[PDB]
């Protein structure tokens, strides 16, 4: 009912691609703005002179606000930073990490931040190498191939497809005679600033059954994790709000996105990430 | 490189 509501109110604007959605977005687009320019989302931690060579992108700064502390193996000179966002679940926890693709010589701080916050789930929205061009450093381990950074040996114990467009990693990760499983979940065929359907939506509910309960949070990236890394955030989200069963009457997409982008810089990069996001809700409500 | 442009 609060579903055949949304779904009534997005057919009566003329869908995906009604002109309302390009209003909704730029309106976002506004706020974030606005919020740089009150401070409500500031980047000085990104910036020291210490820290910029830590990032990807040199427009793409984690908030102070919500940016990820790292303290793990702080006790020995290591740095806190990491370029990477907090961003709160449905039940107002903090359910998501939002973060880039780790860099060569931020593989290690990946590394701490999976540990410390005992993440169970990784979920990777882009490709090591895309058209041209390194987009992310391969953080996992391979079948006859262990990766180590600092105290960490990753190794690789399965590998499956999932389906065509996701690759499952199941990850064994070692670090001070402690063994934890990590599971990555990798989407192959997702473009940045573009969109995929189906498959991500498999991606999520494989992630959420990884996951099972426990409040740590799900760590998810793409190359600069933005665009591709909010969408599925907010997909997760929403679906959460739909099992749950706690979609409000009033229920705005618009609302969801703008609490996004003020965790992370443009959780949702694109007017055409923004459609395919309602149009996502949609199936998933129908 | 800047991600946004």
């Amino acid at each position: 009912d609060s579903a055949r509501s949304f779904l009534e109110r997005l057919e009566a604007r003329g869908g995906r691609e009604g002109a309302v959605l390009a209003g909704e977005f730029s309106d976002i687009q506004a706020c974030s703005a606005a919020w740089k320019a009150d401070g409500v989302c500031s980047t000085v931690a990104g910036s020291r002179p210490e820290n910029v060579r830590k990032n990807r992108y040199k427009d793409v700064l984690p908030y102070d606000q919500t940016r990820v502390i790292l303290s793990l193996l702080q006790e020995e000179g290591h740095s806190d930073y990491i370029n990477g966002n907090f961003i709160r679940g449905v039940d107002g926890s903090l359910a998501y990490i939002a973060t880039q693709g780790p860099l060569p010589h931020t593989l290690l701080d990946f590394w701490r931040l999976v540990w410390e916050f005992g993440v169970k789930v990784i979920l990777m929205a882009c490709r090591e190498i895309e058209n041209g061009r390194k987009r992310c450093e391969r953080y996992w381990a391979q079948e006859q191939e262990p990766l180590q950074t600092g105290l960490f040996c990753i190794t690789l114990i399965k590998e499956k497809w999932l389906n065509e467009d996701i690759m499952l990693r199941t990850l064994k990760v070692t670090f001070q005679k402690e063994s934890r499983s990590v599971y990555q979940l990798q989407y192959m065929s997702w473009p940045d600033r573009g969109v995929p359907p189906d498959h991500m939506l498999a991606m999520v509910e494989e992630a959420r059954r990884l996951q099972g309960s426990g409040p740590e949070p799900l760590c998810v990236h793409s190359s600069a994790g933005c665009g591709r890394t909010g969408v599925l955030c907010t997909v997760d989200y929403v679906r959460q709000l739909l099992l749950t069963q706690m979609i409000p009457p009033d229920f705005s997409l618009f609302d969801v996105v703008l609490k996004m982008r003020k965790q992370r810089p443009a959780a949702v990069q694109t007017e055409e990430q923004y459609r395919f996001l309602y149009h996502t809700v949609a199936q998933m409500f129908c | 490189p800047e991600y946004l442009t």
